[PDB]
């Protein structure tokens, strides 16, 4: 999997600090019964400010829903397809429009909302 | 134009203000006498924002000094930068407050208010265009919490459409250097939230760690704590009185910053803060000046910013730099702190740049926070007020000086409503 | 002969004007003192004595940047009755520049324009320089278009509006000053230009290898674009364009009049070598997302109409060669109902370099002006800010107690609600 | 005219090109600063000002060797947008040059090539220089033949692959980066040259009496061979050959397109005397095992289609006399089905000596590009190195954890399983 | 770009690194202050691989110094090349581990661990593009084996897609300078085989013989054992920061080298090693430097290389030479050692050449071994572990510091599985 890439990104870019300690501790154990799933991706509202809205899984081609947000993902509704950089805790924008083994950070579209 | 009258108060602010005019006279090259020795002619282009000019090229600080004992006023008049003031402006009584909000507002405050407001009226006529009044006091004592909040309940009566920034040195959480500071604060916040547009709430305990951890000192005297506070006091209004690439004043730092008519409690911050020998190990760059600011250990208010969320953030810079570096770094620290910023205010980073650094540095940031991180500061005061009211200790010094017991229940339900607005109208994210 | 006056509202207008009126003095040999060691009689009503003075009004409410003009390099150039100061700024409060303070000095500005508007007979157009951010650039244009479209009405008016960026923000009520002015400036403007803050930094970093630019250097790249709209009024050309022509060629409807500028070539002095700069080369540089000056993907929407203001030693056949390449391409897709929406103006003068400036000395240039569909996303942005900063009624009491009814805010979105549907209306194709 | 661009993937592609682009500047009088004190319009899209800049794309993932080009002798020559750097190399990991890092800047290369293919209309071919060793070399190339054979498709494409040497080796997964790229580069290349590291040391020691060569002096011999293929494009000859003519005569089947160079005279300066250099002398020098730049015995297998590219002062009668000797000789045995598989190109210009170089100034040269059968043993080698490094699953976890299925490794040998049989399929003689 | 953060820990790793930064300052022409005095500009091409560049042209090392008592920290700060570091980096505790793995990982290490990772986080953001982390410690002690392997159990939780080379000075076979070093090592190899990509194990006994036999010295001080170790630490990364012909990095020296995800225990080797007066008896040539390397008496790990077999071999050369001589001698030593290499890996010698020698020589070789010959190093420790656990000596210092007795059963079958994987997957020949 890429389990250390998402779990590091949960408490350093998306849900970080004393404010949302109710929030992220609720969603560690929600994906504890999961994460044997070979890939999980997160959702981000804007590339301007990376904030958490949805944690998703990819079960082997269909994106299931887990804990707010839509249920299935297509190539059309998602604007960018990014990669979590570990060195500077920012978002590496991948050039691949489709899915991949590596990508985790996605941003939806206001036309899909 | 756009003059500022600098009303002082209390034992605290008169020793802050004794250091603040030491800061301002050096930026404009002013001696202890009152003449001019500055290098840049850009100094005297806006010397009339603080300094009325008199005969012989002398300048006087537009400053009104208020006390109830002749104690600190005798110290400042004999101290350095003491002869520069006007001997008419020194207003003082003889009874002395002596740590009593009941005395500083009714017993002695409400008898020597007209020896002050006439001198205010003299200086409002000295103004070409009245901009706003700044007051320097403390919620802890008796004079600065009693006489100041009487004058704010008189100035907005008389000058209702001018901005009123107050400095109130908030009592620290751990040590209590006043036994009735839960009674000199709660009876002042009631008077400040209805008649002040902005209040630069500054703690003490957080200001010692900056002297300990960051400056790396051993013996922090008050001459090196107010020295750091007056660095921030001039950092607000320096964008007014100097040419900048992106200009700002007291009003632009009021309109962009106050969303609701009650939530106007600011927690400042300053950078760079070097050491004496460790000054030559860090790079003096805009990505380095900003990352110093947005931590917790360089907030002058002793409350955790990671508890509670920011609403509006001002970053008044100084010095000459590159605007892309600023616009990049106001994003880069907004990317990683995006969990801390609030949802329903997008692009909540106000920016302003000057073109003159402080005298000796190369570049400097002055930070003006506004968070829900100060909800536990008032939760602390409203809980110390709760225990001392149930035993009703220390009550006979107030009731005997003309004050009712329901007024202590008025302010406690007042502040516990205001703590809820940092919780009701914080997490409303539609 | 044909004369046009310039108005500089707010700080962003004045500091751009400090860069424009440096450039026009260099393009003609005009000294900073108004001296010089006949086509330039459009911007400079001269004295009978030997001195040219500009046709400029620098209105401002705070006296900070005006005193930087009165003590700057161009002290002697201006007539000091033009430089109009004030007392206290509107200070990012929209009702403090349209109601409270700007009403006090509205007679001094209009009467000073009234003296300039009867110095000649070819009163051509209006150049207004302002932003949308602050309280003057959008709070005092909307009063000054209210007056000058009642005094004159039948003229042509140009607004060079600095656009509020999608990423970079130096304000907090930055959407509480654009929706308020668009209630007013929509139905009385002619052609309002959009220039973005963010998209110039991508052009200053990548295409110039300048990593640390300044607002000195951003304002040069807007002074070059302004000096190519009015290039034909100052120089003889093969195919001259006029300010009375841009209202006709580029405005297909009484609502949609929002073009986004585009300039080429933008390359450094060291990269002025190493390429050949044909007009088949410098035209395809304009039609890429790498050279946009609004942060929008141009390959999302569709170009309705375009324009190409070439200048320098340009061969007019190769223009016709370079255009015929474009319309048979895959990505560039116009709107179906327009047959072909180009409008080409060849002028005979190369752009002049500024000393100590960024750009190299090139021979040919282009100021593409494009009224496209894809700015609708940039208008869908500043409704979403109004969607969220108004359900909680943030920052409203600074507006209500300044001569403004807060019932107007539910009305001004319906202005923008219709205008977002109009780009969706025109962008679709009328079948049958 | 007829223009050909050159892509230099990997370090070995760059350092060969650092020796190539020293030679083209000398073979035309071009200074290192792009100056000169009409046939050279095949690699040098010149400026309108006096400067010639090469048609070359240097791509690399690690910024080390690019900074040696950006500080070398040819600093001023290149257009600096061509020099595409990266951040961190693929580092002998194939799935780090095709999935992880190469996908980052694949649009930075293709869009930069996109602004070169629209400089001339005679787009002739491609010259991809790359090794098989490194992670960039055979890992970023196999993505680029994927992309350019979908953009262009109908063009002609040429590789110059530094072959992994049979005995000497300077990597450990060097038999992994070749079997993985041959799954990808086979169905998109059209003539992939094998040049061996080991066989050049046998020529530099023996035939030159230089006992201590360097990669400075092994690249000179590959720079002379590339300047013997494109010599007919750059000069006038009696019997010219073109880069569309190589792909027809040398590819007898859509799989087998693996030739190998050969070059005579490789002799020193002291032995530039003592003989006579007739074209019947040096022709037999090409058909010796002592002048094979792949460490294989040519007298084991067969030649399917040789090709001789003479140049300099060459008389075409004695060429026909030299060929008439060879087909009657005993050891050199062609294949039965081919009648006679020669293809001769006589050119006029001699190879020019490089100052500070190894070779003497000779009058004539030959680049025998033989498509032989005997390279099948060299493909039987890298199936033995694959299998003993796959039954134990050596080095697999550096591949699986970089976006690569480990079921694919049982398939890329099945690619090579058919291709090993095809040499044995064609090398036999069809009876009846 | 491609920055390297140099964490130091323990008493040993700090004294190694205090010699290692003496090396790097001399290749790059750095004074004791931190300014520049080098000759060739090729030093400053990749000077940002170890150095944050501060103001005034000064450079500071990217170095984080970790300890639990200020004994060595007071030495290095007052020692030479001491002022070059950053005084923010010196994070240290007060209690001291004192030869106790259970104290430096649970008791004292697991309380002041977040005072380290903030400065780690601060320097990863100082990077332009993070390449990897090099930790310098020793398995024998308490801090370098307890605090260090805690940090690898935190950094891989934070920076999982980077490379983590460690130096761990292994206890020598014969002499033991620590009573419970069979307990400080077996509880550390468990925390290195799952979390580090490569580990340069160094014995002590082998490093004394080279000072005795080959260098021909009489009194080997630690200032001359680490001096020979610091010649190798800058022998690996010197191909990453200098333009060579066939370039390699910290990653190519990991991909080519580590066949299985567990067998990453290296044994270095340096040459040429002259004497003080015997240097004028050997020809300084490429066939002469190679034959010095592949013997037994110039391996820094005290294990006999003829016992067991190599799997892979990396021979990083330095200085300017001829690439045929390299290609010939790497072939030549595989001819005569053709029974000492392994069957199922053909062409098992990775080679790279730099173009700048160490300052003063003409050419130098940094050998990076990898063998099954380190199976008896772990067979030695896990047998010393076996007897001292049967009598369960020295057990109450660990049980009393937060540890169960099952952990000594986990780590014992751990290492006895590792020795079997140098025997199960050694002689598999097909
Ligand atoms: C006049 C002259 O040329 O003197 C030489 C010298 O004579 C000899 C004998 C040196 C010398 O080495 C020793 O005496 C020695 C003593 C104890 C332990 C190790 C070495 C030398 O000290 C060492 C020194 O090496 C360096 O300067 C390298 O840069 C080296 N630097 C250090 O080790 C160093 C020493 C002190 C302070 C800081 C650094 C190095 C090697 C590898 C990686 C990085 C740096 C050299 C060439 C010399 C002297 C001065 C005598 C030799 O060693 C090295 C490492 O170069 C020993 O065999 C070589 C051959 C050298 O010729
Ligand atoms: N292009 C450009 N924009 C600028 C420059 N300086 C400031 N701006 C923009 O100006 C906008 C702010 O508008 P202002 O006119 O200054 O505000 P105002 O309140 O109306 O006027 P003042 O308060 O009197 O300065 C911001 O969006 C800035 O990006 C400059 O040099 N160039
Ligand atoms: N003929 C020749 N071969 C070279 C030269 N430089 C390197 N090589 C060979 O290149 C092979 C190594 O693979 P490379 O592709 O060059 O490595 P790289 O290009 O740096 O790729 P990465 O480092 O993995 O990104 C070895 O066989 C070297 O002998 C050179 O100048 N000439
Ligand atoms: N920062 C700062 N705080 C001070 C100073 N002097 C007093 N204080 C604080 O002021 C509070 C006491 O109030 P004080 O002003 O002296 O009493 P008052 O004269 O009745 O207003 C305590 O919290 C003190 O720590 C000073 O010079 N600097
Ligand atoms: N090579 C070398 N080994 C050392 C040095 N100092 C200590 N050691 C070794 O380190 C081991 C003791 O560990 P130590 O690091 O001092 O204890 P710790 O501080 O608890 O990590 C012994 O094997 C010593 O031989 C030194 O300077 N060089
Ligand atoms: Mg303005
Ligand atoms: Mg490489």
């Amino acid at each position: 999997t890429n389990k250390l890439l998402i779990k590091n990104a949960l408490i350093h870019l998306t849900l970080a600090g004393e404010v949302n300690k109710k929030e992220r501790e609720d969603v560690f154990e929600a994906m504890k019964e999961y994460e044997d799933t070979n890939q999980m991706i997160i959702l981000v509202r804007e590339v301007n400010v990376p904030a958490f809205r949805a944690l998703y899984v990819v079960v082997t081609i269909l994106v299931k829903k887990i804990i707010k947000g839509p249920k299935f993902l297509t190539e059309d509704v998602v604007d960018v397809f990014c990669r979590y950089d570990s060195g500077g805790k920012k978002l590496s924008k991948l050039s691949s429009r489709t899915f991949g083994v590596t990508t985790d950070v996605v941003v939806l579209k206001s036309a899909a909302i | 134009m756009r003059e500022i009258v600098h009303i002082q108060a209390g034992q605290c602010g008169n020793q802050i203000g004794a250091k603040f005019w030491e800061v301002i006279s050096d930026e404009h090259g002013i001696d202890p006498t009152g003449t001019y020795h500055g290098d840049s002619d850009l100094q005297l282009d806006r010397i009339s924002v603080y300094y009325n000019e008199a005969t012989g090229g002398k300048y006087v600080p537009r400053a009104i000094l208020v006390d109830l004992e002749p104690g600190t006023m005798d110290s400042v008049r004999s101290g350095p930068f003491g002869q520069i003031f006007r001997p008419d402006n020194f207003v003082f009584g003889q009874s002395g407050a002596g740590n009593n909000w009941a005395k500083g507002h009714y017993t002695e405050g409400a008898e020597l208010v007209d020896s002050v407001l006439d001198v205010v009226r003299k200086e409002a006529e000295s103004c070409d265009c009245l901009q706003g009044f700044q007051l320097t006091h403390s919620l802890g004592g008796g004079t600065g919490s009693g006489m100041g909040t009487l004058l704010i309940s008189k100035i907005r009566e008389e000058y209702p459409d001018r901005i009123m920034n107050t400095f109130s040195v908030v009592p620290s959480p751990k040590v209590s250097d006043t036994v009735v500071e839960p009674y000199n604060a709660t009876l002042s916040v009631h008077q400040l939230v209805e008649n002040t547009d902005e209040t630069y709430c500054i703690d003490n305990e957080a200001l010692y760690d900056i002297c300990f951890r960051t400056l790396k000192l051993t013996t922090p005297t008050y001459g090196d704590l107010n020295h750091l506070v007056s660095a921030t006091m001039s950092g607000v209004t320096t964008c007014l009185r100097f040419p900048g690439q992106l200009n700002a004043d007291l009003r632009k730092l009021a309109v962009n910053m106050v969303p609701f008519p009650r939530l106007h409690f600011f927690m400042p911050g300053f950078a760079p803060l070097t050491s004496r020998g460790s000054q030559q190990y860090r790079a003096l760059t805009v990505p380095e000046l900003t990352q110093q600011v947005f931590d917790a250990k360089n907030m002058m208010a002793a409350c955790d910013p990671r508890h509670g969320r920011y609403l509006t953030v001002a970053a008044v810079f100084r010095g000459r730099m590159s605007m892309k570096e600023v616009d990049e770094q106001m994003l880069n620290v907004q990317n990683k702190n995006s969990s801390y910023f609030v949802e329903w205010i997008p692009n909540n980073v106000k920016t302003a740049v000057c073109d003159i650094p402080p005298r000796g540095l190369k570049m400097a940031v002055t930070f003006i926070g506004n968070s829900t991180a100060i909800q536990e500061l008032f939760k602390r005061i409203s809980e110390q007020f709760t225990a001392m009211f149930r035993r009703k200790a220390f009550l006979h010094w107030y009731t005997g000086e003309g004050m009712d017991e329901m007024e202590f229940t008025e302010a406690e339900s007042n502040m516990n409503d205001l703590v809820s607005e940092y919780q009701q109208y914080q997490d409303a994210t539609a | 002969m044909r004369e046009c006056i310039s108005i500089h509202v707010g700080q962003a207008g004045v500091q751009i004007g400090n860069a424009c009126w440096e450039l026009y003095c260099l393009e003609h040999g005009i000294q900073p003192d108004g001296q010089m060691p006949d086509s330039f009689n459009t911007f400079f009503s001269e004295t009978g004595a030997g001195k040219h003075v500009p046709r400029a009004v620098f209105v401002d409410l705070e006296p900070t940047v005006i005193d930087e003009v009165r003590t700057g390099t161009y002290r002697q150039l201006f007539h000091p009755e033009q430089l109009i100061t004030g007392k206290e700024d509107a200070a990012n409060n929209y009702a403090r520049g349209h109601y409270t303070i700007g009403k006090e000095i509205i007679d001094l500005v209009l009467d000073r324009i009234r003296k300039l508007a009867d110095q000649c007979t070819g009163l051509q157009g209006f150049l207004v320089f302002h932003s949308f951010g602050g309280g003057t650039g959008s709070g005092f244009t909307s009063l000054l278009m209210e007056r000058l479209s009642v005094d004159y009405g039948k003229k042509s008016k140009l607004e060079f509006s600095i656009y509020p960026a999608p990423q970079v923000s130096t304000a907090v009520v930055e959407p509480y000053n654009s929706i308020l002015t668009t209630h007013t400036t929509l139905e009385h403007s002619d052609c309002a230009f959009m220039v973005d803050n963010e998209a110039i930094y991508d052009i200053c970093r990548r295409n110039l290898d300048i990593e640390r630019p300044t607002y000195t250097n951003l304002n040069r790249l807007i002074s070059q674009i302004v000096s190519s709209i009015t290039a034909s009024l100052r120089f003889d050309g093969a195919l001259n364009v006029d300010l009375t022509e841009f209202q006709t060629n580029l405005v297909p409807y009484p609502r949609i009049h929002f073009p986004l500028a585009t300039y080429a070539p933008v390359i450094s002095a060291e990269k002025a070598y190493h390429e050949q700069l044909s007009v088949a080369e410098i035209t395809n540089a304009c039609f890429e997302p790498a050279n946009q000056m609004v942060k929008c993907d141009p390959r999302h929407g569709k170009y309705m109409a375009c324009c190409l203001l070439y200048r320098g030693d340009v061969v007019p056949k190769d223009v016709n060669a370079a255009i015929a390449t474009i319309k048979t391409k895959r990505s560039i897709q116009f709107v179906d109902w327009c047959p072909t929406g180009f409008k080409v103006g060849i002028n005979y003068q190369p752009p002049t370099v500024v000393p100590g400036g960024d750009l190299a000395k090139v021979q040919r240039a282009v100021c593409m002006l494009s009224n496209t569909t894809a700015i609708a996303e940039a208008w869908a942005r500043l409704d979403h800010k109004f969607d969220l900063m108004y359900a909680k009624r943030a920052f409203v009491h600074w507006y209500v107690g300044e001569g403004m009814e807060e019932g107007e805010f539910s009305e001004a979105r319906e202005d923008m609600a219709a205008l977002e549907k109009d780009y969706e209306e025109v962008g679709v194709d009328s079948v049958e």
